DNA sequence: GAGAATCCCGGTGCCGAGGCCGCTCAATTGGTCGTAGACAGCTCTAGCACCGCTTAAACGCACGTACGCGCTGTCCCCCGCGTTTTAACCGCCAAGGGGATTACTCCCTAG
DNA sequence: TAGGGAGTAATCCCCTTGGCGGTTAAAACGCGGGGGACAGCGCGTACGTGCGTTTAAGCGGTGCTAGAGCTGTCTACGACCAATTGAGCGGCCTCGGCACCGGGATTCTC
């Protein structure tokens, strides 16, 4: 059969994901995560679905901006594969410690 | 299985939204770690706005005010 | 009873694009945007009036706040529109 | 004796009196002058008109008749003074502009 | 015939300036610079003496805060010498464009 | 030639404050281009405050408020 | 005829340290610190009062403010000492 | 009788009440609220003065200098991120030397 | 093993950091009233819980190949140092231009 | 309808912009030398690809009830006003901590 070069259909997946505007995290594991993370500060806490959407949009923008910052720090380091020290450098030079 | 409630291709989806090419395997728990240190700072401020308002449910208002605080403001839910 | 700007900005869109529809979420973003802009401009003006030991807000402190906040060519177009509007309104004679 | 509002005295479609109300009981100053709501209303007029212009051109650029938040996001992020003013705000359901680094392309 | 290794006396004077906290910028050339950069908008400008000291402290703090960041970018770049590309990545990650 | 007011051993003094063993020779003019935009960005918000004060001199009182407006509030000269 | 805070910080310093001297640049520094903390706390308290449809500022809103901005062990130290002062005032009415 | 002495504090409750009421924050204002703000300002002033005093005695001086103030603010991490956006005057930077930049071996 | 280069101990004006009195506004006390915060009480939206079908998304094992990484040889461009030289800085004298402030007035903004 | 907040303006005094000049740390400039950055080449493995096999997200439907939210009523906290006393700003006065200078011990570096 006919195959593809590794890193060429990944460009197509990149342009598909950078066209598509849809949501990239499933709603029930995220709502379980935010409920068990809000249980620590205060019990018997109910939630709103609009608050769920606002929270998920905030964290989705946060990983997106942090992630091209990590990618730019990685190509800065004459490499293509990202590593954990790129994340630590991006966090340290972005200001949050 | 709550902190790993997000799945292995979820960081991949947030990765390929970000224009990356090659991704390692040790970064998934580290991205989950920055999830923990981000959502503590978000929902501690959210629950301060919550129980200041004599309510035991979070609405759409206190979350976007919590987001308004640190300068990462978000539109769409301002009303 | 709740307040929104929706009919005014709808009319602003019909003045330049008559055949264009609207998502309600787009009104939510743009209402938040105009409220946020009014927010920063108004407290910049109040802060500047508290600086100059004045108890009055007039057109000149919000003019200086517009010069402070907006970028330069938007600042000059905004003060042009504001000055022509306030001189048209001031001609009530 | 009957006369209309100050908005058409200034030739504006945004409410001058509502802006005056919000400036009065918004506790910014103890005294508010007459010409301040007119100036602020005109500034909001021009800002909303320019944002609607860029949104309408973006919606024409996708061959649609409705304003999607994608159109607002691309109109804000494409243009650079709107990039500087609105750099710290994340648009709800906006997405990300397409960009690839030159070294990441298959250069060969 | 006592010749030092290059960098040792650099580190020693780095230590002396680490105990030191005085102004490292000459006063009168910087006064000339701020007058020639402030003349372009409204001429015949009078200046107070303390404003120049405040400008000195702010430019020195911004320089050292940028230089620690570009040192971190350089040591992350597996090098000892800095470059313009470290300075651009520092400005990109800190976010002043 | 007045733009040559800032001198290269002063940039070296600022560099060794950062604790750098090796400095290349292009860093001096890079920092010159960096600083030139930077001080003009506070001269932008100082002289307009001065003009709105109906004053033709600048002081230590409006420059600290310009830095406080942009977001590097500085102590020592009041405010 | 300006107002300073120098006598009170001098009294506090002599309460904690009976031998330390101080310089005037440090007094300007920490007067600016006190005014910055006061101003940030005050605009946050006014914001939380206007946000809860509330026309009076009472100690609950500054309690929520010093909960939300101040660091946590300083936050509960400040809450403890401020509540101690509150009961000291309400006892000695 | 002074309200500061009634509340057991050494800070001018009347002055901060004046600054709060003629500062245009709310139409009405509380009575125990300036006392509460007075107490927390006294606490932060006392704690930063204690830290500056310790940073004075460890470097043999009986005088407070802004370099000692920088030494007092930067070591405490919670105070450091409290003032992560604040530039001090005549304070300097802490001495940190990178391990890769440190030469030789052992 | 030597040698710059530090750290450490002792004498010196000094000039800039603690008291002190004078006193002038600004914190304190008392009375009045009209409204706003608190509590009680009320109606329904909306949030939580669970059952069950569908299935597309996710885990896991297998392998193959670019790409991270270790080593190497090399220009060469930065680093220590001697020599001019050039502008920075300190002491100072004089001007006059610009900020502070007093003082009445009227108009326009609060109600 | 009212009243008090800018507005005008004149006057005093203070600081700051030029202009002196010496002298002196300090920058400019040229020169020897040494590790550091540069590309290049090989070794292996880790991430991409793929198919079989779950699984538990998603829809959607229903049932229940807390709790959001609006209204009514009250009364006591607080703005407002008039008199008062005291305390914190300031000019003035006085003296010792620290920088500065001089000279000897001491530690990395070569």
């Amino acid at each position: 059969p006919h195959r593809y070069k590794p890193g060429t259909v990944a460009l197509r997946e990149i342009r598909r994901f950078q066209k598509s505007t849809e949501l990239l995290i499933r709603k029930l594991p995220f709502q379980r995560l935010v409920r068990e993370i809000a249980q620590d500060f205060k019990t018997d806490l109910r939630f709103q679905s609009s608050a769920i959407g606002a929270l998920q949009e905030s964290v989705e923008a946060y990983l997106v901006s942090l992630f091209e910052d990590t990618n730019l720090a990685a190509i800065h380091a004459k490499r293509v594969t990202i590593q954990k020290k790129d994340i630590k450098l991006a966090r340290r030079l972005r200001g949050e410690r | 299985d709550n902190i790993q409630g997000i799945t292995k291709p979820a960081i991949r989806r947030l990765a390929r939204r970000g224009g990356v090419k090659r991704i390692s395997g040790l970064i998934y728990e580290e991205t989950r770690g920055v999830l923990k240190v981000f959502l503590e700072n978000v929902i501690r401020d959210a629950v301060t706005y919550t129980e200041h308002a004599k309510r035991k449910t979070v609405t759409a208002m206190d979350v976007v005010y919590a987001l308004k605080r640190q300068g990462r403001t978000l539109y769409g839910f301002g009303g | 009873r709740k307040e929104t700007y929706s009919s005014y900005i709808y009319k602003v869109l019909k003045q330049t694009h008559p055949d264009t529809g609207i998502s309600q979420k787009s009104m939510s973003i743009l209402n938040s945007f105009v409220n946020d802009i009014f927010e920063r401009i108004a407290t910049e003006a109040s802060k500047l009036a508290a600086y100059n030991k004045k108890s009055t807000i007039s057109a000149r402190e919000i003019q200086t706040a517009v010069r402070l906040i907006l970028p330069g060519e938007l600042a000059k177009h905004a003060v042009s529109e504001g000055t022509r509007a306030v001189t048209k309104y001031s001609s009530s004679t | 004796k009957a006369s209309q509002s100050r908005s058409a005295k200034a030739g504006l479609t945004f409410p001058v009196g509502r802006v005056h109300r919000l400036l009065r009981r918004g506790n910014y100053a103890q005294r508010i002058g007459s010409g301040a709501p007119v100036y602020l209303t005109a500034v909001l007029e021009y800002l909303a008109a320019e944002i609607l212009e860029l949104a309408g051109n973006a919606a024409r650029d996708n061959k649609k008749t409705r304003i999607i938040p994608r159109h607002l996001q691309l109109a804000i992020r494409n243009d650079d003074e709107l990039n500087k003013l609105l750099g710290n705000v994340t648009i709800a359901q906006g997405g990300v502009l397409p960009n690839i680094h030159q070294n990441l392309l298959p250069k060969k």
